[PDB]
């Protein structure tokens, strides 16, 4: 073996098994899941035993796991179900329903301190005294990539500012129209970070793939785009996840590149395929059947030892043991 | 997002 355990390819589930590997890896939030008090639940409908019971045979069975379950957990059944949906709302489905779940827990917030952050939206007026700040939340952040080489050039513009002139003049009500500038700046940067990789655009009738060519370093600083930079915790941040599909004209396939550990040992997550691969096999020749490279996940180095704790069988309370194993009794007669 | 090619726009909203 490989001491990582695949998923099963059951159903148009797309890039759910890419996303779950990347969830299961995320270890401080697995441990977070294993204890969520979800005893005297109904198999059938909940999606917090689901996610536990796929997180419990990724991590003890020797065969790959199946996910039947979970898909009707949640209820993705119709025929464009999956591709419909976006990478974003699959764990957005998940993430808040565990996350739910932890209210009123010894665990509770683990979603949110490991993946949301703080964020300004700004609009100044120019020639009148008025400006507006309000705050927002993030759990993912969709990159622009047409035009942009590499993420550094990604985040800028992302921060770039934007205009606001005749025909888009803000509406100042009081000082009435005006010609101002909008505007985003990072306040916070989550330990664990979502970043999405939109190449794609829409002539024709359909959304088609930009296969460009798009870098992504191993180390990402990004203390320059915080508002205010933090020392002693910089924004520095270590590539853990690559989710990369593969293009023919129709086709699609979705796997998953990983170094669990963050020691840049990284595996390809084929399915039920766990394989041993270069570091360049991950990074750079995902840079862009053609394959592209859509969603990225980095670890920030602060955190990235309590991000990625040891997770022990005796982790997992003996209740949520004694369920599983009835569950697997059942089927097996 | 991402199942490319496709004819759907709820993709990246």
């Amino acid at each position: 073996h490989t001491g990582y355990v695949g998923l099963k390819n059951q159903g148009a589930t797309c890039y759910m098994n890419s996303l779950l590997q990347t969830l299961f890896f995320t270890n401080q939030l697995r441990k977070a899941v294993y204890m969520m008090p979800t005893e005297g639940d109904d198999s059938s409908k909940s999606v917090p035993l689901a996610l536990q019971r796929v997180f419990y045979e990724l991590q003890h069975s020797d065969k790959p796991v199946g996910t039947k379950k979970l898909t009707k957990s949640f209820g993705w059944e119709t025929l464009d179900s999956f591709m419909q949906h976006d990478v974003q709302e699959l764990c957005r489905v998940l993430l808040d329903n565990v996350e739910n779940k932890m209210k009123g827990t010894c665990v509770e917030g683990t979603i949110p301190k490991l993946f949301r952050g703080k964020m300004v939206s700004y609009i100044q007026c120019k020639e009148v005294d008025y400006r507006s700040d309000r705050r927002e939340d993030y759990y993912d952040i969709q990159l622009s990539i047409k035009g942009k080489k590499n993420i550094f050039e990604s985040f800028v513009d992302y921060v770039a500012v934007e205009q606001l002139d005749g025909d888009n003049k803000y509406d100042a009500g009081e000082h009435g129209l005006q010609e101002a500038e909008k505007g985003v700046k990072f306040l916070t940067l989550p330990p664990v970070l979502h970043l999405q990789l939109m190449r794609f655009m829409y002539q024709t009738d359909q959304n088609i793939k930009i296969n460009d060519r798009f870098e992504f370093p191993e180390q990402l600083p990004l203390d320059e785009f915080l508002q205010k930079t933090d020392p002693k915790d910089p924004a520095n941040y270590i590539l853990h996840a690559v989710l990369v599909h593969s293009g023919d004209n129709h086709g699609g396939h979705y796997v998953v590149y990983l170094n669990p550990k963050g020691d840049g040992k990284w595996c390809k997550f084929d399915d039920d395929v766990v394989s041993r691969c270069t570091k360049e096999e991950a990074i750079e020749h995902n840079y862009g059947h053609c394959t592209n490279a859509y969603m990225l996940v980095y670890i920030r180095e602060s955190k990235l030892s309590e991000v990625l704790q040891a997770v022990t069988d005796h982790d997992i309370p003996q209740q949520l043991v004694e369920r599983l194993q009835e569950e697997k009794r059942i089927e097996a007669q | 997002f991402f199942n490319f090619p496709n004819x759907y726009r709820r993709c990246g909203k």
